[PDB]
């Protein structure tokens, strides 16, 4: 079973460099060419280049050739991508992928920013009025001022999945903010507990916020 | 590099329907083309390699064909989960991706369910005040939101965010958040979120009074 295991998320300051690794297992590493692919919302899928692990011969997308270097450690079945002089335009998910493009690493998220890692503040979103005696109730929680991405939001530890929308984060300053909504029957809340669970792995924070009625 | 011209860049079709994507290379690429599916939160998934060969586990409703520099890709019996972006790839050795085709599922129009939320007491204690408006489960994706503070339009401090198309009910949602200082939030009383959507010439209006 072919597996490509990439290194973890990277937070790099502008102008600095990053080196990503990709450990191959389940086949002859020195036999197949290793490719690298960039995925961003602004540039879709871009080929970075490839390397022949046997002799180290490389081919590059001309757009990356002056800053990217592909290498391999033959004895350890690992391929590397070294990217120099990064800017915010280089923030993306980077994949290693074996020729002929059928096996992909899980991807490495690279964020290029001067912002410091910061836990989120979590605020409840309860309606500013009493629910009608027989209605559907929309609740939520606001996740504000964290860095970097991502955060994960669940409701009642995954037991409330109906009517859940977690919106994409937007940059509020140097920090991210998002909200998540959930809709439940008025017979369920507030007689039962509705809690949003916010996880931010970059800062090792797990927050539970119980949604309570306002007044 | 060569050019891989993928067309069209956007698709909208009905469930059970059929779609087709064209990929035209700037020269002959000798059938070394592959087709990928990219869904949010997942890595690229190769559906077809060598023009027409399915990958293991891929259903036969995905198909590819072509030769020389003209290639095509089709999805029949469209399912709600087929939503995503599709790419051709020239993979022989020097790779070139097509520009991508974003696939939307067509469905009946749906007005948004609009909800407005006052700033929480916990946030006000910190000196901040975010007013949050949810506009959930609407179709089509085009929508406009207006904020009114004391009946006056407000444009500064508003952040908007739109979901991708829902893979289950094929609807869209969006959040609009007005962030103020606590001081500015307390010198006004009526906060209004207004949604204008194709489903009605009249906007959906939600608001609250700060003094409850
Ligand atoms: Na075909």
């Amino acid at each position: 079973q072919v597996k490509l295991e990439e290194s973890g998320p990277e937070l790099v300051k502008p102008g600095a460099s990053v080196k990503i690794s990709c450990k191959a297992s389940g086949y002859s590493f020195i036999g197949y060419y290793m490719h690298w692919v960039k995925q961003s919302h602004v540039k879709s899928l871009e080929w970075i280049g490839r390397i022949n692990p046997y002799n180290g011969a490389t081919r590059y997308n001309q757009n990356f050739q002056d800053r990217a270097t592909l290498t391999v450690d033959k004895s350890s079945s690992t391929a590397y991508m070294d990217f120099h002089s990064l800017t915010s335009e280089d923030s993306a998910v980077y994949y290693c992928v074996r020729w002929p493009g059928d096996y992909w690493g899980q991807g490495t998220s690279v964020t290029v920013s001067s912002a410091k890692t910061t836990p989120p503040s979590v605020y409840p979103l309860a309606p500013g009025s009493a629910a009608q005696t027989n209605s559907m109730v929309t609740l939520g929680c606001l996740v504000k001022g964290y860095f970097p991405e991502p955060v994960t939001v669940t409701w009642n530890s995954g037991s409330l999945s109906s009517g859940v929308h977690t919106f994409p984060a937007v940059l509020q300053s140097d920090l991210y903010t998002l909200s998540s909504s959930v809709t439940v029957p008025s017979s369920t809340w507030p007689s039962e507990t509705v809690t949003c669970n916010v996880a931010h792995p970059a800062s090792s924070t797990k927050v539970d916020k119980k949604i309570v009625p306002r007044d | 590099d060569i050019v891989m011209t993928q067309t069209p860049s956007s698709l909208s079709a009905s469930l059970g329907g059929k779609v087709t994507i064209t990929c035209k290379a700037s020269q002959k690429i000798n059938n070394y083309i592959a087709w990928y599916q990219l869904k949010p939160g997942k890595g690229p998934r190769q559906l077809i390699h060598y023009t027409s060969k399915l990958q293991p586990g891929i259903p036969s409703r995905f198909s590819g064909s072509g030769s020389g520099s003209d290639y095509s890709f089709s999805i029949s019996n469209l399912e709600p989960e087929d939503i995503g972006t599709y790419y051709c790839l020239r993979y022989e050795d020097l790779w070139t991706f097509g520009g991508g085709t974003k696939l939307e599922i067509k469905r009946a129009d749906a007005a948004p369910t609009v909800s407005i939320f006052p700033p929480s007491s916990e946030q006000l204690t910190s000196g901040g005040a975010s007013v949050v408006c949810f506009l959930n489960n609407f179709y089509p994706k085009d929508i406009n939101v207006k904020w009114k503070i004391d009946g006056s339009e407000r444009q500064n401090g508003v952040l908007n965010s739109w979901t991708d198309q829902d893979s289950k009910d094929s609807t869209y949602s969006m959040s609009s958040t007005l962030t103020l200082t606590k001081d500015e939030y307390e010198r006004h009383n009526s906060y209004t979120c207004e949604a204008t959507h194709k489903t009605s010439t009249s906007p959906i209006v939600k608001s609250f009074n700060r003094n409850e």
